């Protein structure tokens, strides 16, 4: 995360740490959805054009983190995964449509204070915050600059953009399943995720109940924080159907 | 779930964190 | 750069 801020404690109990096993490394962020299901971006498993295709047995969740790189003893917890879904029409050959992916681990984890479980979308929740201006917020322990690494977790609130405007800031394609968010030049302000964030939440609270929602995946940019660029993300209720399908019919 | 989006250090003891208050107002 | 995780977790 770029001009972020460290997160407080328990900020973000649903922030989820995908960890290669071999060489131990970050891989991408993620978030926690229930007792038993992560999700992320399909990018951060499956980019064929860098060679990249995880099997679950390659890949660690870590829950519950703030510190990047410490073991958090006696708070984090590590998880095995079960079984990756990837959506079956995500674009990883154009610009990467459809950028989600489940995570199903092989047991449940257990709530705490650090790690609990974040809402998705109803269909009037994601009407009535989804617009041009409202802001989200972005989690993650990804760079700090395009060109460095955090201590902690990183949190930062964007607002998102019109769709003229992000179209006009790019030459790919966007799609009715992204949306994106970040402050124009004129604006001042500044941040964006970086890279190591993707996967990870973009989270919106709503008025209405008092409870957040992830709006978004962290998906993609075109550098980090750069003057007239936006950051890309999924829309998660856009795609909810199939992350409802895969949970009903494989939880 | 039933509890989701409420957070055990914020929302279920009704304290606040330092930014949200910065989305609450944008939300015009 | 990272500190070592439980071995069990690795197994
Ligand atoms: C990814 O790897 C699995 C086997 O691990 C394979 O079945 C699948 O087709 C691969 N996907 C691509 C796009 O190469
Ligand atoms: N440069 C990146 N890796 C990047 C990825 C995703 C976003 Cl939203 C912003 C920037
Ligand atoms: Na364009
Ligand atoms: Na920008």
């Amino acid at each position: 995360i770029v001009e972020g801020s460290d997160a407080e404690i328990g900020m973000s109990p649903w922030q989820v740490m995908l960890f290669r096993k071999s060489p131990q490394e970050l891989l991408c962020g993620a978030s926690l959805i229930s007792d038993r299901w992560v999700l992320t971006a399909a990018h951060c498993l499956l980019y064929p054009p860098w060679d990249k295709n995880f099997t679950e047995n390659d890949l660690l969740v870590r829950i519950g983190k703030h510190s990047r790189t410490r073991y958090e003893r006696n708070i984090e917890k590590i998880s095995m995964l079960e079984k990756i879904y990837i959506h079956p029409r995500y674009n990883w050959r154009e610009n990467l449509d459809r950028d989600i992916a489940l995570m199903k681990l092989k047991k449940p984890v257990a709530f705490s204070d650090y790690i609990h479980p974040v809402c998705l979308p109803d269909r009037e929740t994601a009407a009535s915050l989804l617009q041009a201006g409202y802001k989200g917020r972005v989690t993650g322990w990804g760079n700090l600059k395009e060109t460095g690494q955090p201590s902690v977790l990183q949190v930062v609130n964007l607002p998102i953009v019109e769709r003229p405007v992000c179209k006009d800031s790019t030459r790919i394609r966007i799609t009715d399943n992204m949306f994106c968010a970040g402050y124009k030049p004129d604006e001042g302000k500044r941040g964006d995720a970086c890279e190591g964030d993707s996967g990870g939440p973009f989270v919106m609270k709503s008025p209405f109940n008092n409870r957040w929602y992830q709006m978004g995946i962290v998906s993609w940019g075109e550098g980090c924080d750069r003057d007239g660029k936006y950051g890309f993300y999924t829309h998660v209720f856009r795609l909810k159907k199939w992350i409802q399908k895969v949970i009903d019919q494989f939880g | 779930e039933a509890d989701c989006g409420l957070r055990p250090l914020f929302e279920k003891k009704s304290l606040e964190d330092k930014t949200e208050r910065e989305l609450l107002e944008s939300y015009i | 750069d990272f500190e070592e995780i439980p071995e069990e977790y690795l197994q």
